[PDB]
This record gives C-alpha cells, structure tokens and sequence, in this order.
C-alpha cells in the first residue's frame, strides 16, 4: 500500500513472505536466507502468467 | 575465554523502539547458532511461537533446552551485543520481566516460555518485520506449580472439554487458570485446545502411574484409612470423614512387611525417574539478589 | 575467530545501481503438474467414520505417496521427514494447488 | 512515580570542593529528596566510557 | 608527623599487581605486522611433562600452587584459570591378566563389575566385547576371537542369573571411562582409565585418544529421527534393556536434552517393549523393569565421529570413534 | 627391486586485495579506528528550489 | 627429530593465521558487493522512472497506474537481453551498445563527489564513470559483441584515508554524545570568517579534504567506452570457485 | 580463586571441646554465607535441627540443596578454618561419622540430613551457647535402602499404635532393621516413635507419602481414560490391562468435578516434590579411597 | 566404492606449483573423480607425527 519508492526499496533489500528453497526435491518455506540469492517480480503485481 | 555475540539489524530500527529494548537488558533469551556473528531470524523464540500457527508450550519447552543461551549487554540503532551462557561459568543477570515476582536470595531460578501472556514478553520491531519475544525466568518453586497448571488443563478440558454447563469454570479456570502469588494473582494464558505434544507428554505420565499403581504398600492406606476418621489434621480435611470406596477394595488382605519392603523399594526407582520428566527446561541457581538493585548472581 | 567492523553511507540521494536478468541459464523447476498434498498441510482434521476416512485417504494415495511421512516419530516426536521419490528426471517438483 | 534517570554517566572533568554531601546522603535519596538521581554499586562505579 | 594509622598502601600495591591481569584475549590483527610473537603469546598452550631434569620442571613449570602448570616464576600465574580448563582425573584398577584382552583399542570404554566381597585385592572391569561374551559375522566372532573360555567371565560374576532375573544388574555395573593406558603383566595387569576429565593420553610423545564402540552397537539417535537449534554440545548414552532372548547393549548419540532422550527412547523401544510384555511373560513384582540409561559424558556436536575398523587376527570389525571426549558419568535412569 | 616417489606437489595460495579489485572504483575508503564507539552517523543536505 | 617436528608445527600454526586473514579481506570484498546488490533495483523498474516527461506532475492515482502498466510491459517483452540478441542477427553489437548504455542512464550519478577524481585510466584523463559487475560467462560474449578494449587499465588510490577524535572533537566526545567531523572548518567558518559567501570553487578543498591526497597506482581492470563514459568491466567469479562457495 | 573460610568466636573453646571438634577434621559442614569471615550461628545445622522446635526432614533436605558446601580445614582455640565446595576442584575428604558406614572407589556419595540419633550429628559447644550438626555423607545405595526402610519403620509402627491386630512389631523389626550391601552388613537403631502425630520428623514425610498414595488409583484412572484418542502412544493402550481390576472399576461420577482437581491438584503437588527427594539432593562422586587413611578423592 | 589408506599423512616437502586445482575440486572428490584420496578438516589438517 505504501508509496512505490517504499517497494522499490523493498524489491531487494528484502526477500517477500515465504518464497520456496531451491535445489531441494520439493518447495519448502525458505527461513534463512543464508545463500538465497532470488528476485520475484510478480509480488509486485500479484498477476500470474 | 571470549563469549559474545553482534546480532546485525538489516533495517535501522525506530527511535520509540529503542526505548523497550533498552528496558529489557540484562535479560535472557535463547541463540539458534553459537557463533560470533549472527543475524535476527534465529535471535528470539519468535520463530517457535508464531504469530499464525497455535501455540504449543511444550514445544517451546523443548527448543529452550536444545538453544543455547545469551544474557543482553548493549542495544544500538543497528547492533544488538550478548553474551553465551556456558556451563563453567558466572553470569550477572537482571530480573527485568513483566509480570513481576520477588526472587529469593540464593533459589535456583527456571526459564520458561511465555505463559502469562504473549504481549507481555514481546517487543516488536516493526522495522526489521520480526518480533523478539523473551522468556520467563521465575524461582524454581513457582514454575513448578505454572507447569502443572498447564497440564492438568489439557486433560480437564478434555472431558468437560465443552459442556452447555457449569462443568467447565466450576473449577477448571476456578483451579487452573490462574497462579496466586503473595498478594497477586497472575492470570495464565491458556490454549484452547492443544494438538502437538501436550498430550505426547501426558502419555509418558500415564506409562508411569499404570506401572506405579501395582506397587502402591497396602500399609500406606491401612494407615489413612484411620487416620481420616479417628484423628483430624491440616492435610485430611481434603477427605471429609468419608473415606474413598477403592482404598476400601484394596485394602482387604492383611499386612506384610516383606511385601511393602518389595514395593517401596520398586516403586522408588520409578520415582527418581519420574524427577527427570517434569523438568522440561533449564535451570539456574543463584548466589546473591539486591531487591533495590534488582540484580543476582546466576550461575 | 576473526572479527570486522565496517560501515557504509550513500554519498547522493538518489538511486545509483540497477541489476538485470541478462541471460537464461536453466529452467530448475520441471513446471510438472504435482500437486500439492492437503492432507499432509492439515493432517489432524478428519471426517467423522474412522473407516469412511481410511477408505477415502487410501483411494486418493496419502500413505505410500503422501509428502510429508507421518508415523510415530511425527506425531509422538513431533518432527517432520519428507518422503521418498527416488530419482526425478525433471527436477525439482513444482506444486500444484487447486 | 519519581522515575529519577534523567542524569548522563558521561565522564567528565570534576571538581572537589570540600562542602560534605554525604549527610544522610542515602536516606535523603531513597526517601526522593531529589528527582534525577542514580545509584551505582559494584562495578558500575567505573569510569565511564566513551 | 606521618602518622602509621593503616596497612601501608605501598605494600599493598605490589600485592594487588599479581592478581589483577586477566587471562590475554582479543589481540588485533596488522597485515604490515602478518604475525606478532605477541600473537605467538595468545596461542601458545604451554603444557606439561617435563624432563625430570633439575631446571626443566622449573623451566616448564610443574611446581605451580595451581592445578594447572604455569612458567614464568612469579610473573606467571596470572590466568586464575584456563576458560575452566580442569586436569583429567585418573582411576586406577587391579585385573586379572586372563579377564581383559591386551589388544584392546585404548579408548574404549570401561565398565567395572562391583565385587560383592569385602577385603577383597582385585577389581572386575568388562570391556563393551567382554559384557557381549557375558550377557550370552558381526559381533559375535570378533568377541569370541578376543575372549574364549566364557567361564573366565561368569565367574567374575556369580549371580548373573538371579540379577538378570531381578532386574537388579545394572547398578552394580558402574561406566567408568574409556582406557588410557594398558600395562601388561603377565598375572595382574595395572589398567588406568579417566573419570571425569578431558580424556587425553599420557604417553610422552603426546598423542590423542579418540573414543571407540563396536558399530553394531552404536545407534545414532539423530538421524533416526529424520526451525531447529543447533547447539554446541553432543552426549552419549548406554542402554541396559532386559529382553526376551537377554539382556541387551546399545549406545546412543544425541544433543536434544534430557527430557526430550528420554521421550525418544520409549518410543525407540515401543515395538520391543510390547514383544516382551507378550503373551511371553507374566506379570511380577520386579520383573516389572525394563531398562536403565545413564549418560557417559560430552563431545562436540556437528561432528567427531567417523567409522572405520579394529583388527585382531586377520579379522575386521566395524567400529565408531568419538573424537575430543568429556568424561561425565551420571547414574542409571530406568525407563519404562 | 624398488617402488618409487615420482613427486610431491602443493597448491600454491594466492593474495586478495580489495584496493586491487575492480569493484573498489564505486566505493570511497576512510579507516576508522575507533568505529566500536560511534554510534550512528549523519549526512544532511540542504536545498533550495 | 623432536626439532623437525618443531618446525613442522610453527608452520601449521603460521598456516592457520594466513588462513583466517585471507578469509577477511575476501569476506571485505564481499561485504561491499553484496552491499551494492541489496541497493540496486530492477531494470524494468528503473527504466521508466527514469524519464521526467511521466512525472511532471506528480504520482496521482492515475499516474501510478500508467507505470504499473508499463512495469509489467518491460518485465513481460525486454527481460533477458544477452538472449534476446542472439536471434537478433546483424544489429547484434549495436543492441548490446544500446541495452547497456541504457544501464548508465539510469543510474543517477549526481553524487557529491563529482567534483573529485578518483580513477582515471592508464591512458590520459578519462575519468571511469563506474563499473559493470558480470559473471564470467558473461564476460566473453561482452568483450566479442563490444569490440577491441580501450586502455584495459586504471590508475587509482592505493590506501585509505584516516579518521582520528584527537583535539576538540573529544572535549565534544567526552561531554556531549557528538562528534563532528572536520572541526576546523566550522570553527574557521562560524566565527573566524562568517558571511563570507560559499561558492563551488572555494568549499571543494573541504568537500574532498582527505580522499584525493594518495598517490596513483595501477589496477588491472577492463575498460570499455560507451558513448561518452569510460566503464569498467570486472568479474569476480575466481574468488568463489576456488573458495567453494556459490556466486 | 581463593575459598577460604574463618569461623571467629567470641569466648575460648574448653580443652575438651577443642578435643572433639579435631576428631571431625575432615568432614562437610553447611555454610550460611560465603563470605571470607562470618560468624558461629551460621555454620552449623542446628539453626534447622533445634531443640527447641519439631524437626522436619524436608525441612533439612530443602536447606541442604540451595545452602554452600564446605570442608574443616584446622581447629584453634577461637578460630574455625574451612575451604569451600566449588565446582571444578578436587578435594580429599574424611569420614569421621558416627554411624560408620564402609566407603568404595567410584562411588557416588550422597550428602542427607541426619536421620539417626542427634547425639550423633552433634557436636555441643557450651562456651559459644551453640551447637554444630553434621549432615551425614553417605554412599548413595546405602542412602536409598536407609531411606525407604526408616520411612517404612514409622509407617507401621503407627499403624499398629493404632490397632493392635494390624501387624507384629518381632516382625517389623526383622525386616526393618538391618541394612547389607556389597558383603557388609549395618544395623540401624530404629527410634522410639513418639505417639502424637505432629512430632517424629518422618511424620511429614510419611504423611506427604500415604497421601499420595491413596490418592494415585482415583487420579491415574482418570488421567489414561482422558488420554484415549485416535494416535496415541502405542504402549498406553497396553498398560491399561496391566492395571488391577479393583482399580479399573471406579466410576469418575461419584466424586464431583468440583473436588476432582481438588484431589488431582493435591496429589500432583505431593508426586513431584516427592520424586526431586528421592534422587537425595546433593551429591559428590568418588575416585579412589583408602580404608587405613580414611580419606576419599571426591568432587 | 573406493577412499583412503592408499594415502599416507607422512609430512612431505611438497613442490609449490603455478596451476589452480581449486576448481571443481570438493563435487570432484565428492562423486569421486579419483580412488585413494582424502579430507582433512581443521584440527586434523596437520602433519603425523614421526
């Protein structure tokens, strides 16, 4: 809700609200992003393709 | 030799929030990683007791052993700097939580989750989106009585578990739901309903008092089966002078001590073990406490 | 142990670095249609018939495919151990919700 | 009430001056002669830091 | 016109000096320096042994007040302690040379018989083989390989059968601690293990024991089971289970806690439990009890155990070794 | 008759500097000594339109 | 026998050491990268806030709701340029010029310090507007699709500059929570000389008082021209491959 | 670290007293502070094993447990030397106790109140109007079968106080009387049961256990019976058929709810204090001993 | 299936070499690019004694 210069900053300075692992057999919630390294763009928007 | 942990803030934290955790130094609470250098995700029990799933004491119960433990120095804008508690060695520490009680000089003193409330153990950081929820430390003797009033009220509200009637709050809230200390009354946040592990834990109890009700010594109820009716005391008031009707069914055969000393000495051995089921958490003693100063000397 | 200290400050006010998607490496999902398992998300809540609830866990596969493995050590232990899937040609499962 | 920490530890050059404070000095603070006082014990009666 | 009134403050100054520097932390680092004989100073370990020579003891300094052996003379002393650093306590036992096999692994742990004899000039220890050869291709050939004759062992114990049968064995069987040296006397051999302490050898070129139990054994606690805390420390247990077909062995490895082991092991011997208490047995007054576990002492979690094998004879057997072992034995626990 | 050593090798660690990186050209150096002690810092631009 | 297990253990020790410094100045060198990464916002974001014709009035509700639309367009149609030059065929090179170039215009490089000049390449004057951080992969389509490099080396500081709380600043320190950097200043500012008038020219020698003194030294880096710009271009992927770590 | 501990007095020790402090040179005394100088009132046990006031064996144990350890270093006249118990240090410790009980190498010795005669815990000093008490240093297995057989020796001997017909005192003492272990065989003087309830310091031990006791069947039935649900532990459906039919029989309507958690309360309360006691407190294992010197390496 | 004792920890004077043998190096020897090697990890990254 915000301002978009509040998201923007958001976009990277922090990961969005339990995105899945990686490399691993199935998505779990990912808690501790010691070498997550994953930008979602949708979060933004909240559409899906 | 050189015990300290810098938990880095991502975000810079408000100046109104700086104030309550300043207020909460020299207070316990419980590191995932006993490293140098740590972030906030693993600082609090707040990972355990999220805000969306139930809550399940038993469950922080055991993550308050498995952590190790820090005591708070020194709040900054960005830094959060504490201290490990390590077995061999000495440790100042502060009684700075909320719901108030007056330690004793020289009494071991237990950690536990927060029972007597949620808000009162939190301090949110709206910045950094997480919120740091401390433990209860209180003196051992009074823990002991919050622990069995969170049991007991998982096996209560189960029968009476929801009754049109007076059953439930007749005494189940009149009894269990809250601890009185001197000139207090605490009121205890208890959980609706509990499905992890509360009622895991019963079931060990259960396994202990189907094997200890065998080895109860038939000369322990000849003697209060008298004792009810010809003398009175502080302790039987709790029996009106009618005694229960199953002590009158076991007690039938006549006495024997080479039976009793069988029993005593079986049962025994079952009760040294039961001392390691009630624990459920660390303890700490003390060696000194200054009621103006608010500050013993944990160990 | 070695320990550092540093700190950083922005020299203008405005933003002053931009990252891009350059170019496609791997596609690491499989975007396969499995679908993920209710029973497994809310495993306590259940119907009413003990055997109406067997017939319909077992006709659907929640045991030898469910996801998530309960047995002793979930409910009496309370821990939590994914099941099997022995080899995967695609990749990493995507899950479906409906 | 009498909240009484609104005083800076910051170590500063003081003065001596030989007008004795320490005339009922504990009862006088702990009864709140004065607002804005600070009991250290132990040691906190260091130096401060900087 | 200086009036004595007190202890004299200068003498009291140097007194003070002694006792005031801490134990050296926290040094910082210069490239333009790459190393310091100062940073020699916060890493050097300054042990024991010395060479009996008339100075060396002085030199290295044995004869320190302390529990600990400090150099320096009188300039040393000023650490007051090393992060609680403690010296390993030693038990010494007298054996017969026919009941503990010399080709042992120095490492393994001890468990001592108690005699039920005053006056009486000999102990009994069992080995973890020894108690297997006991209690009755795995461990069944190396045992027998290292201990023939079985009498030579039930002997040592003449009321094995009643014990078992009481479910009275496991408090007279004490753990003791892993071997640290073996001496080998043809009749009486002199067996030394460490109770309580950082369990280091005493062999002059100063070598490192690492703890050992015969994998068979060995069940791992963790990863049976399998946020979570990952602690610091890690305990291993022993298990004393009055079964149908005998008495049985195990050892345990886990670092959740004391409440949550015991949780775990009723639920690790719920399918066992439930065979004994068949059709097979009948309900009594003491062979009620099922169990006893008691805790051997600490070691460092996320690591230090490997596996790999101990020879004897052109045979192999699978073992695990615990590296960096803490004795701290506490007693019997029953379960049930 | 005889087995033989053919050789013995070892990797040879190389230095990091990061004044001698690249990167270093977006970023301006000042060694504070004593930073354990500051506890915030502040720029403050003023304008006028 | 006793002394050659001597040396055999100072040189562990010594090992040990060389070890853990190593790890701090790789840990510092990624430190200021993962610093910059959690400051730098997308290209499909950037690209429109960019031009000032959109925003001239301000983000009213239907301002923000024309960019909104036109996030979605760079996101859906422009993402992964690198590939989608390959299709491209002859107007290869001169897309990448273009894309890239449009990743300079973007970034806003009205620092403070403009006025300062801290690199320049080998070759005369060319101060480096900055630095492009790639992967290794990456570098060689780069370096093929560009063209021949300019200088391939830039000469810059080879220390840092000096901080110190000596003199007033402390008696400031000591008694007041505040420090004030370059004291001096204010006092030769306030009461020594006021109402003189502060230009451009005159408060340089103060805005960069301590960082243009080191001498210049030679960096090996990749330098390539876009347009009017001198730009680097560097990868540090060798540092993570052999530390075994991810990039 | 320094412990070091002296005990000033105000008037001169009697040569005779001098005399029988030196026969307890080695042995463990309770401290009240751990202060480098203290008093006489505090080191004793006396201040809980008085004459003047009904003793009580919880009583005892709880100031055992939280109170500071120490050993008698050297006895001069107006002066008192001890080191203090910490943990981390070895220490040589004597056994100068009357009731002499034999010690073995890596044993586990056990530290409890003293629950034979007072003469022999004693020690009388008429210059200084007090009296030092010495808990008895135990090894524990003695300790447990010590435990049980006195408290069992004041349960029947009530009971048959209060009819004759119950049980045979010729038996009681039979069985009751005589302590083995490991080849050695101790007789303890049983007391002489005083008839009034309130005094005989087992009389609160005895009660808190019989309670206890004839409170179990009632409780445990209702505690498995609540337990049922559809995954549970495997073992608690099986233990059920273990339980005595007597006990099975009980109907939960006949007591209200109202006096259920009553009786549960109670009786929880009783078990959980009962089974920290059973593990006796404090304790200090062995590593070696000397039957000719008398002294034992411990910690 | 196939690890150490074909290594020996003797402490060798080895010959420092320009090539990088990082690469890969800790996957390779995981999935096992060469029979008879071995990993040494903190304190046990030292040389055997004589």
């Amino acid at each position: 809700n915000r301002g978009l210069y509040n998201m923007v900053n958001e976009y990277s300075q922090r990961l969005g609200g339990h995105p899945a692992t990686s490399n691993t057999e199935v998505q779990f919630v990912v808690i501790a992003g010691t070498d997550v390294f994953l930008e979602q763009p949708c979060s933004f928007l909240q559409e899906a393709f | 030799m050189d015990l300290k942990v810098v938990v880095s803030l991502s975000s810079r934290l408000y100046t109104d929030e700086i104030a309550k955790m300043q207020q909460r130094i020299g207070c316990i609470l419980p590191l995932a990683s006993t490293h140098g250098t740590q972030n906030v995700q693993g600082l609090g029990l707040g990972q355990v007791y999220s805000l969306e799933t139930v809550p399940d004491y038993v469950s922080m119960y055991n993550y308050l052993s498995d952590c190790t433990l820090a005591v708070l120095d020194e709040v900054s804008v960005d830094s959060l700097i504490l201290t490990k508690i390590v077995p061999g060695q000495t440790y100042a520490i502060k009684n700075k939580y909320q719901p108030f009680f007056q330690w004793h000089g020289t009494g071991s003193l237990s950690v536990m989750p927060p029972v007597f409330g949620r808000e009162h153990a939190t301090v949110k950081l709206e910045s950094n989106d997480v919120d740091i929820v401390f433990p209860m430390v209180l003196p051992t003797p009074i823990a002991e009585e919050v622990l069995q009033k969170i049991l007991l009220f998982n096996v209560y509200s189960r029968v009476v578990m929801q009754a049109p009637g007076n059953a439930d709050m007749l005494d189940v809230h009149m009894h269990l739901g809250s601890v009185s200390y001197l000139g207090h009354h605490y009121e205890l946040a208890l959980p609706e309903v509990p499905g992890p592990l509360g009622l895991a834990l019963l079931d060990n109890l259960s396994l202990y008092f189907c094997i200890m009700v065998t080895l109860l010594p038939r000369a322990s109820m000849r003697l209060v089966r008298g004792l009810i009716r010809h003398e009175h005391h502080d302790l039987l008031n709790l029996f009106q002078e009618m005694v229960p009707d199953e002590i009158a069914r076991i007690d039938l055969d006549d006495l024997s001590v080479a039976d009793d000393l069988s029993r005593m000495r079986v049962m025994m051995t079952y009760l040294q073990s039961l001392a390691s089921l009630f624990n459920l958490g660390p303890r700490l003693a003390t060696a000194a406490y200054s009621q103006e100063t608010l500050t013993a000397t944990c160990w | 142990e070695v320990h550092h200290e540093m700190a950083s400050i922005d020299t203008g006010l405005s933003y002053s670095s931009t990252m891009t998607p350059a170019r496609v490496a791997a596609i690491t999902t499989d975007m396969g249609i499995h679908t993920q398992d209710f029973f497994s998300v809310f495993p306590a809540e259940a119907f009413g018939n003990q055997q109406v609830n067997d017939y319909i866990k077992a006709k659907v596969g929640a045991q030898r495919n469910g996801t998530l493995l309960r047995d002793p050590r979930t409910y009496l232990a309370g821990m939590t151990n994914v099941n099997g899937a022995p080899g995967l040609c695609h990749g990493q499962q995507a899950t479906c919700e409906i | 009430m009498a909240s009484n920490e609104g005083v800076e530890n910051r170590p500063f050059p003081y003065l001596t001056v030989d007008a004795d404070l320490l005339s009922n000095l504990r009862q006088s603070a702990a009864e709140g002669l004065f607002h804005s006082f600070d009991l250290l014990v132990g040691k906190d009666a260091r130096e401060a830091g900087i | 016109m200086k009036v004595q009134g007190s202890v004299d403050r200068r003498r009291l100054q140097r007194r003070i000096a002694g006792l005031l520097p801490p134990p050296a932390r926290r040094l910082n680092i210069s490239r333009g320096s790459e190393f310091t004989r100062d940073v020699r100073g916060l890493v050097e370990e300054h042990a024991q042994a010395s060479s009996l020579s008339a100075a060396a003891v002085w030199r290295a300094g044995l004869l320190a007040p302390g529990e600990v052996a400090v150099a320096g003379g009188g300039s040393g002393g000023g650490s007051f302690s090393w992060s609680g650093w403690r010296p390993p306590v030693f038990g010494d036992f007298l054996i017969h040379a026919s009941s503990f096999n010399n080709a042992e692994a120095t490492g393994t742990p001890l468990f001592q018989f108690k005699q039920s004899d005053p006056f009486s000039g000999v102990d009994a220890v069992f080995t973890p083989l020894s108690l297997f050869i006991l209690m009755n291709g795995g461990l069944t050939r190396m045992a027998n390989l290292l201990y023939d004759s079985p009498a030579t062992l039930a002997d040592l114990v003449p009321d094995f059968g009643r014990l078992v049968a009481d479910r009275r064995f496991h408090n007279f069987i004490t753990p003791v601690g892993p071997l640290v040296e073996n001496i080998k006397s043809t009749y009486l051999n002199k067996i030394t293990t460490v109770v309580h302490g950082p369990v280091v050898s005493k062999a002059i070129p100063r070598s490192t024991v690492k703890v050992t139990v015969p994998q068979e054994a060995f069940v791992d606690l963790d990863a049976w089971l399998s946020l979570q805390p990952c602690p610091a420390d890690a305990r291993l247990y022993v298990a004393l289970t009055y079964e149908e077909a005998g008495p049985r062995f195990t050892f345990f490895q886990s670092s959740r806690g004391h409440c949550q082991i015991m949780n775990i092991l009723r639920i690790y011997y719920s399918p066992s439990i439930m065979h004994r208490y068949a059709v097979v047995q009948p309900l009594h007054i003491e062979e009620l009890t099922f169990g006893a576990v008691a805790c051997l002492g600490t070691f460092s979690a996320t690591d230090g155990w490997r596996r790999s094998a101990f020879n004897y004879r052109g045979s192999s057997l699978p073992v695990v070794e615990i590296d960096s072992f803490y004795s701290n034995v506490s007693d019997w626990e029953v379960i049930l | 008759k005889f087995e033989v050593l053919l050789g013995v090798y070892t990797n040879a660690i190389q230095y990091v500097r990061f004044l001698e990186t690249a990167l270093a050209v977006s970023c301006v150096n000042t060694e504070f000594k004593d930073l354990s002690r500051m506890t915030d810092g502040k720029i403050q631009f003023r304008i006028s339109v | 026998v006793e002394y050659a297990e001597y040396v055999g253990a100072v040189k562990t020790v010594a090992s040990a050491l060389q070890f853990g410094v190593d790890a701090l100045e790789r840990g510092l060198i990624n430190t200021v990268l993962s610093v910059k990464l959690r400051h730098a916002p997308p290209m499909f974001i950037l690209q429109t806030l960019a031009d000032p014709t959109f925003t001239e009035r301000g983000f009213s509700k239907t301002v923000k709701s024309d960019l909104i639309a036109m996030f979605k367009r760079h996101l859906l149609e422009h993402s992964f340029f690198l590939d989608r030059a390959e299709n491209m065929g002859s107007g290869f090179s001169q897309y990448v010029r273009s894309r890239l170039s449009e990743m300079v215009a973007a970034v806003s490089g009205e620092s403070v310090l403009k006025g300062v000049s801290t690199y320049t390449t080998a070759k005369g004057g060319e101060p480096v507007g900055g630095v492009f951080i790639v992967t290794d992969n990456v570098l060689r389509q780069l370096l093929t699709f560009l063209g021949e490099e300019a200088d391939n080396q830039i000469m810059g500081p080879s220390s840092y500059a000096s901080f110190v709380v000596r003199g007033e600043n402390l008696v400031t320190a000591v008694s007041y929570g505040r420090v004030m950097r370059t004291f001096e200043h204010f006092m030769a500012r306030i009461v020594d000389s006021p109402e003189k008038a502060g230009s451009t020219k005159s408060d340089l020698p103060a805005v960069a008082a301590g960082v243009e003194d080191q001498p210049r030294v030679p960096i090996s880096a990749a330098v390539i021209k876009l347009g009017n710009h001198a730009v680097a271009v560097e990868s540090l992927q060798k540092m993570y491959n052999d530390t075994q770590s991810p990039y």
